[PDB]
Order: structure tokens, then C-alpha cells, then sequence
């Protein structure tokens, strides 16, 4: 999460040091990052 | 054993020849890496000091070993006795980008500061002589600050130069130098 | 008895980057939830990288006419992310932060006059050694090449990556002047009552692209 | 509770040698490329050993004339890293840096005049105990060995260990200048048309060699 | 490296203590060193 | 965040005698070799034990000369390792480091005299709670032992490990004048033409011996 | 060797508390002394 090279448990317990996110029922930057087409709308040629 | 001499090719000798036995050396101390960590402390002219190597008196053991091989690569283990908080910044960055806190500002205990520190140059290598008092501006391993800066000590790391340079010392006078041991 | 211990001095003397977390005090806290939530990220070279930006101009608009002289010349500058263009677009408003890089970035053009105006312009980049051209006669010997506008309208030109070190820096000094990474220069080749027509270039982050060592400081 | 713990006196004051590692703050950088770079190493007396150098003389100059008298004696001196000649030498530009040593070092002798100028050497080693000779007839009696120029130029000769302790210093006092380890000496048998010639001696580190207990003392 | 004689893993992750050497695509002073004869342009005697 | 520490009020600080070892800074040392080396020895009640020494005396000398009279005791003293006479031998110039002790020590005996010399010796122990005799008829009563000079002449005989406590200490007092320990004595049967001969009495440390509890308190 | 009765590997590892003894290729006054007769030169009665 940015800056956490500890090779223990951090000791204090998991629903401890963050508050524990509760679910319901680049996640999307990089679905339209990845999808960019270097290609030629003509044919290349030499 | 002679050998042909204008064709330099190693070509040593030993003990045997004549007679005698060779032994097992253990050069374990002569070891590149090994004797070159071990802290050299450079007078840390100021406040703004940066990180640089032909700063430190090329005539101790890390700064002459370091003196002594054109190309290296090796990290960084420091100290600094001194005042403030010292917020070190890497290479490349502004002079003046060292001052906010939110940049590595470490927070002073007592007495001096002892931090581990990347190699962290654009060049895939570095070297105390670039053919290119007149060597590149990219050849600082970050730079320190604090607001009163006493002692600097520069742990070399992970040590490996590449290729040699010439290792001469004290001109003696009469085919021996003299100079007081440890005695009883 | 108990287990010896070093109070070691130097170690511990809090460090704006510090590794390890300091001590939780509240803790058994359950938070609402987080899902699937609209346009997330975690990268910023993967924005800059996914959506480009136009560049500020002289006088500021982010187009270009159309020469109708000898003087064809329609851009040119320190290809660097000093350029003023560039600082301010998504891809400079942030290299600030990371005093290195390596990488390509992405030239895109688009034009926006009439039907009855079909043009032709260039894009040339030289490196660092000579000064720019300011004729693509003596242009067309760097890396280049040469488009004239059709149906499709956009195009992105990837420059390349070129300086000694694999690296170099984002600021620069009146040292640099003569940069280390080159001064790239576009220009403008025949036209047709295409004069006074609006070329905007963009710019996002290519694949080559990489950036790193973080640096903050005093920027607005 | 929590574990206790002593917080022992003395154990942890900065130490110039200091084992232990330091602590990271800045952390997850990847370096550039260092492979199969050029003439690398890691020892020195590998270069040492690997790579000889010749020896600075009365004078200054390496090489040696052949005496056209009596006077045959071409060198002598105290056998130790102080020796002069070596004291500049790369491995006396480096035994400074450690207290102690042990193993052999070499001594390479080649010619350089004409052919018409055909000529013999000697090489006598003494020891600790008497003072060297001056004549090859008194000389021929320490362990030495002849050699006469020919169509191989070159020729390295190792000179032995011998020593009561294994070790012994680098260093030296106004109390051994009856050295502890002997006093080398090469002479001049006859020759031909051979006076005046250079017979430069050089020096390596032989396989016996080891260098020991680093010492870092002020040396330019 | 010198001189690290720690027992652990000193603490502070991998990526943390020295920087990464990537990779791309006595070396050689021990190269030259280790390949000097000492035999005899000649032939021993006695 | 890390693992709490309770930074103990008084343990740590510094004992000459501390368990634990010091931290070490120059590491790496491949010393000379220590193989099969002379007359080694590891523990001081080995060679006390394993080599005996002869006993100061009345004037100095070691031996001691057949009394012509009815005074026939030879010796007599407090049986402790104050006995100057052993104040100064191998096992008592070594029991002043350790406040006590237990076991047995040994009184080896020789003859010097001629052929023409044939004499007769006793040996007494008696313990605290008389003072020792000067008859070795009142003596015969302890637990003694006769011997008479003949071809072999060394003789070494064990005094027994008597007292409460199964230990006692090497020091004394001006309290201990009765001893905790008893006050053995030797005495002189009869004998020929042996007057004024040698009989020499060394000491040793006999099986049963055994010290300590280390204690150092200037001694010279 | 004296006085350490430590649990652990005293940290600092092996080639770095004492200098390491170099072999080539009570020692003997236990030799000479668990070798002392308490035996007889005639022959015990009673």
C-alpha cells in the first residue's frame, strides 16, 4: 500500500492496524488504457 | 622461468622452480567488496552536501581503493552527526527539491543518522573519472540536507568496480620507510 | 532471566518513508462498501498513458494555422518536460514529482477546417549535437515522416527514446541548453486553401514509457 | 503483557565495521543493466598477482646498465614492501593498506639491446642474520639461479617465504633495519658488447602470496 | 558485501535494502590472472 | 505496526563475569595453526595434581634431618593451605583463588643419604579438637602409617578428607587458631648412622581433591 | 570457554566473534597425570 516492507504480521492484529473494508451483495483506467491500437488504417508499404 | 617478454602475457612463477612448496593463501581481506565497506568520513562542508566520492581524501583506505578502478557500482550507508532534520533527496532532483518534509525528512534522536541508500544514477554505471575538477553532474548519489550537518561517513555497499588504476604510496627516502608500530 | 538487548543508537529515529506502520489504537472497525465503483485507477502513467491532453501555445491556444509563406516551420522546441507546451498537460503536470524517465511519448494531430481544405504538414525530430532545421529539405534527414489529411482525422506519432544513459533528468539548467535529449520540431509542407486551419497536437504516454524516484518540491 | 527485555549497556554504539545493515527508506528500485561489463575484478591481489608493474630506481628510471668493473652488484636492498623501488610498485601501492603478509613475490627481468650484445645476470637472495655480499662467488652460496639473454626475453623469478613467524609487517622501524625478512640482491656475472643495456625488473604477486588484517593509515 | 555477518533476514524486505540490478537481453581480471605458467623454455636438469 | 518492548529497569548493565559475549567488529580471521603444540593442559588441579613440589620450611630449605634425641617430631603445622611451608607450592600458590576446597592432598617423602644410612619415619594425622602430639606413641593412636628406607625410596601418602561441612575454606583467622581442619603431623622412629640425612616431603593433589568457588583478592 | 551460557547463536556469526584456528597437515598434562599407580612394591597384609 505504499511503503510496507515488514516481514512480520506488523504484531498488532489484522483488525487492527485498518479498518476492515465491507463488501456488498486500475479496476477501470487500465480497461481503457490497455486497448489503444498502433496500427495503420492503409497498409505499409517498403 | 623465463618466457618471451615483449608479448606480456601473464607469465608468472613460483616457489617449486628452484625448490621449496607453495602454500594455501587465504586473501579472504583482499577482497574488493569486502574492504571497501567500512564508513570513510568526508568533511560534510555546510548544510547542502552531496553525495559525491572525489570529495573524500584520496588517501584513505575506501577513498584510495575507490580511486584505484575507472568503473563502479555500489550503494550507500551513511551517517551524519548533526542538526535539524536531515531530508535527503535523489539525483536529478532540484537542488532546492531538498527542504520539504514530505521528501525523505528524517526526524533527529541522538546522535548522528545511519540510513541505507540506493545507487540511484541514470547510467547503467558510474566512475571518479569521466574523460568526458570537471566530472558529470549525474554523478551524485542523491544529496543531503539538514540544518547543520557535523560529521560524513559514506558506508560504500555491494562494492564491484571494473577495470584498474595505478596504486603507488608513501615515497620513502632510504629503500625503507620507517614509521613507529604498535609496540610492547 | 530476561532476554539481552542492543538499544543500538541510529535505528528508529523516524523516517518520512519509513518501512514498517506505527500502533493501531481503536481498531474493530467495519467500513461501508467499496464496490465496483466508477472509473477507479492506480497509476498515474496509466491516465497520462490512457488519456492524452493538448499543449498551451504561444499565445495559449492549444491549434496552429496553416503558414501561407516559406516560413513553414509550425512547432519546435526543448524535448524535454520542461516544454512549456507540455508542462501544464497531464504527462508534465506530474514528471515533476519523478526526477528521471525513459520511455517514448505520443504526438497526436487533428485538423478541423472545412472539406475544401485539404493539407499537408510534417514531423521531424533531430537530437542533441546540432540546432533544429526550419526547412524539412534539410529536416527529412532526422527521423521523420509525412501525412496529408483524408476521412480519418487523428494520428499519434510515437518519438523515440534516445540519450546516452538509459535515463536522464525532467528539469533542467542553463547548462542544459543544449539538452540532453534533443529538440524536436515539427513542420508544414504545401497546402490547399488550408491556410489559417487548426492543427492540435496532443500528448499521452506510449507503451516504452517509464518514470521514477519520487521528488516533491514547491510546485503551483 | 509484552515481552521484556534488558536494554543492555554497551551493545550498539556505531561501530566503522559495524556488522549489522542500516535501515531502508526509499525502497522497490530497479537499476539499469550491469552485464558482462567490461575488465572487471574483485580482489586485489588478483590484479596484483595478474598484472606487474616495474620498479621506480636510483635515479627513477626501471631499467639497469651493465657495470663494465668489478662493481658487479646491479641491485640490493631490504627485502620488504618498504623497499623503495616497490614502494610506488602496485602491490607496495597497496600493502600499506594491510599490517601483515606472507607468500612470494616475483621479480621479472628483460633485456632490450642489441643483438650483437649477448649477456649474463645473477640473482642472489640472503636472509636476516648477515649483511648481503657484493660478489656472486660469496653470493653463489644463498639460493640463487644464473641466466644468460637469448631468443625468450623475459624470465619471472619467485623469491621465497622464509620467516620465523608465518606473517611479519609491511611496515618497518629505525630497530629493523636488520629486517626481519632478509635482504634481496641481484648481481652481474660477464658479458658482451653488452654494457649499458636495460635490464628492467617488474613485479607480481606469485601464487604463494596473501595479504592480510586491513589498516588505513594516511598515504600519499 | 563487505562485512554483514547478520543472522536475519536483516528485517527490512529485499526490495528494500539495496536496489534491484536488473538484468539485460574477478569476471575477467581473474580471467588473465589465473593462466600463468611457470614451466621452462627449455627442459630442467640434475 | 512492530513488536512492543518493556525496556527493563536493571538488566544489562555490565558484569565481570557477564554470560553473554560483546559484539564483534572486524571479522573474518584465519589465524596459524595450533596443531599437536608442547605440553598443553586445561584445568590448574591437573598439573597441581599431575606434578608435584617439595615444601618450604623452618629456615627454607625443603628437606628435613634425623633428630639424634627424644625430640623426634620432624614436622607438625596446621593442617590447611595457609601451612606457609605449603603457602607458596604449586597447589597452595593457586588455592588463594578459590575460597574453598575438598579432597585429598598428597606427601610424597625420599631419603638422600648413604647406603650405610638406614633410618625409620611415621607419619600422624590427627584432627580439631586436641592439639596435635610429639610421641609417636600418643600418635600411634591417630590415622598413621611406619615406613622404613630401603631400595626404592619415594613414598607419597594420602591425607584424609575429614570435616563437617563437606568442604571448609583455604583462608583462616584469628578464630581458626583451633582449626576446622586438624593439625597433621610427622615424627621419627629410630634409625643408624642416619642422622642429619634428607628427607625431602613434596605435595600433590591426590584423586579425591576437588576446588571451588573463584575468588580473586591481591596476591604477591 | 568460559563464562557463555547464551541460547542463541550469540547473533554475529561464526567467522566474526573469534578469529577462525587454522589446522596444518589437557592435551598432555592430562596425559601424565591420569597415570600415577597407588599400588604396592611388596605386597599388602592384614
Amino acid at each position: 500500500s505504499g511503503n510496507t516492507g515488514s516481514i512480520i504480521n506488523n504484531y498488532y492484529m489484522q483488525q487492527y492496524q485498518n479498518s476492515m473494508d465491507t463488501q456488498l451483495g486500475n479496476d477501470w483506467f487500465s480497461k481503457l488504457a490497455s486497448s489503444a491500437f498502433s496500427g495503420l488504417f492503409g497498409a505499409l508499404l517498403a | 622461468t623465463t618466457s618471451a617478454g615483449e608479448s606480456a602475457d601473464p607469465v608468472t612463477a613460483t616457489v617449486e622452480n628452484y625448490g621449496g612448496e607453495t602454500q594455501v593463501q587465504r586473501r579472504q581481506h583482499t577482497d574488493v567488496s569486502f574492504i571497501l565497506d567500512r564508513f570513510v568520513k568526508v568533511t560534510p562542508k555546510d548544510q547542502i552536501n552531496v553525495l559525491d566520492l572525489m570529495q573524500t581524501p584520496a588517501h584513505t583506505l575506501v577513498g584510495a581503493l575507490l580511486r584505484t578502478a575507472t568503473y563502479y557500482f555500489a550503494d550507500l550507508e551513511v551517517a551524519v552527526k548533526h542538526e535539524g532534520n536531515l531530508t535527503w533527496v535523489p539525483n536529478g532532483a532540484p537542488e532546492a527539491a531538498l527542504d520539504n518534509t514530505t521528501n525523505p525528512t528524517a526526524y533527529h534522536k541522538a546522535p548522528l543518522t545511519r540510513l541505507a541508500l540506493p545507487y540511484t544514477a541514470p547510467h547503467r554505471v558510474l566512475a571518479t573519472v569521466y574523460n568526458g575538477r570537471a566530472l558529470p553532474t549525474s554523478f551524485n548519489y542523491g544529496a543531503i540536507k539538514a540544518t547543520r550537518v557535523t560529521e560524513l561517513l559514506y558506508r560504500m555497499k555491494r562494492a564491484e568496480t571494473y577495470c584498474p588504476r595505478p596504486l603507488l604510496a608513501i615515497h620513502p627516502d632510504q629503500a625503507r620507510h620507517k614509521q613507529k608500530i604498535v609496540a610492547p | 532471566g530476561i532476554f539481552p538487548v542492543a538499544c543500538s543508537d541510529g535505528y528508529g529515529g523516524l523516517v518520512t518513508t519509513d518501512p514498517k506502520t506505527a500502533d493501531p489504537a481503536y481498531g474493530k472497525v467495519f467500513n461501508p462498501p467499496r464496490n465496483m465503483l466508477p472509473g477507479r485507477f492506480t497509476n498515474f502513467l496509466d491516465v497520462a498513458e490512457a488519456c492524452p491532453t493538448f499543449l498551451h501555445f504561444e499565445g495559449d491556444v492549444p491549434y496552429v494555422t496553416t503558414k501561407t509563406d516559406s516560413d513553414r516551420v509550425l512547432a519546435q522546441f526543448d524535448l524535454s518536460l520542461a516544454a512549456k507546451h507540455m508542462s501544464n498537460t497531464f504527462l508534465a503536470g506530474l514528471a515533476q514529482y519523478y526526477t528521471q524517465y525513459s520511455g517514448t511519448i505520443n504526438l497526436h494531430f487533428m485538423f478541423t477546417g472545412p472539406t475544401d481544405a485539404k493539407a499537408r504538414y510534417m514531423i521531424a525530430y533531430a537530437p542533441p549535437g546540432m540546432e533544429p532545421p526550419k526547412t524539412p529539405e534539410a529536416a527529412a534527414h532526422c527521423i521523420h515522416a509525412e501525412w496529408d489529411t483524408g476521412l480519418n482525422s487523428k494520428f499519434t506519432f510515437s518519438i523515440p527514446y534516445l540519450s546516452a544513459a538509459d535515463y536522464a533528468y525532467t528539469a533542467s539548467d542553463t547548462a542544459e541548453t543544449t539538452n540532453v535529449q534533443g529538440w524536436v520540431c515539427l513542420f508544414q509542407i504545401t497546402h490547399g486553401k488550408a491556410d489559417g486551419d487548426a492543427l492540435v497536437v496532443l500528448a499521452s504516454a506510449g507503451k516504452d514509457f517509464e518514470l521514477r524516484l519520487p521528488v516533491d518540491a514547491r510546485t503551483q
